[PDB]
């Protein structure tokens, strides 16, 4: 694979900004937490880099181009993911295969500011049928993972929604 | 699909939402950090 994944202490700087970005960022949502649970912070349990030299270079290489065509701006943004497909993910990287087809803003692979908004996702789309133990998109007990992911957006086409 | 001809992304604009955004190409992406946890229950 290449994929190591470092554990961060809490004790570490980098730890505690990841942490903050994850509370800081969570927000009611629309369906009263029925795709994503009912919950106002999280218990954060494990925070770890993610390091893969093949698939950094394949991210520092396209933010070069799309610098290139953007007077020299990648407009690079740290976002949340959540996947079931996180484990797949963090070994051979982003493709095809983690694009949401029925996206509002077209069929392509979609990052939130609110972490609340990527929770949603961690069990598929609407939550799915939740946690595979329980059955529970509010599950309290099982743990999830998310990504908080470095995106280049370049020039970024601005849809404004509902 | 492919970003609309000269972006390389589309941006969601949202009261208390933030932004959604999405790439074309999964080159624009690293995961640089997994976190574990679990959601809790309010007071
Ligand atoms: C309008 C919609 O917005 C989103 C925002 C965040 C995410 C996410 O973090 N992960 C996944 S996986 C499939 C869809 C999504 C998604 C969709
Ligand atoms: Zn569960």
């Amino acid at each position: 694979s290449g994929t190591i994944l470092i554990d961060l202490s809490p004790d570490d700087k980098e730890f505690q900004s990841v942490e903050e970005e994850m509370q800081s960022t969570v927000r009611e949502h629309r369906d009263g937490g029925h795709a994503g649970g009912i919950f106002n912070r999280y218990n954060i349990l494990k925070i770890q880099k993610v390091c893969n030299k093949k698939l950094w270079e394949r991210y520092t290489h396209r933010r070069k181009e799309v610098s290139e065509e953007n007077h020299n701006h990648a407009n690079e943004r740290m976002l949340f993911h959540g996947s079931p497909f996180v484990n797949a993910i963090i070994h051979k990287g982003f493709d095809e295969r983690h694009a949401y087809i029925g996206g509002m803003f077209g069929a392509g692979i979609y990052f939130a500011e609110n972490s609340s908004k990527s929770n949603q996702y961690v069990y598929g789309i609407g939550g799915g049928t939740g946690c595979p133990v329980h059955k529970d998109r509010s599950c309290y007990i099982c743990h999830r993972q998310l990504l908080f992911c470095r995106v280049t957006l370049g020039k970024s086409f601005l849809q404004f929604s509902a | 699909a492919h970003s609309p001809p000269g972006h390389h992304s589309v941006t969601g604009r949202p009261g208390l939402a933030l932004a959604e955004y999405v790439i074309y190409r999964g080159e624009q992406a690293y995961p640089e950090y997994l976190i574990t946890y679990q959601i809790m229950r309010p007071e």
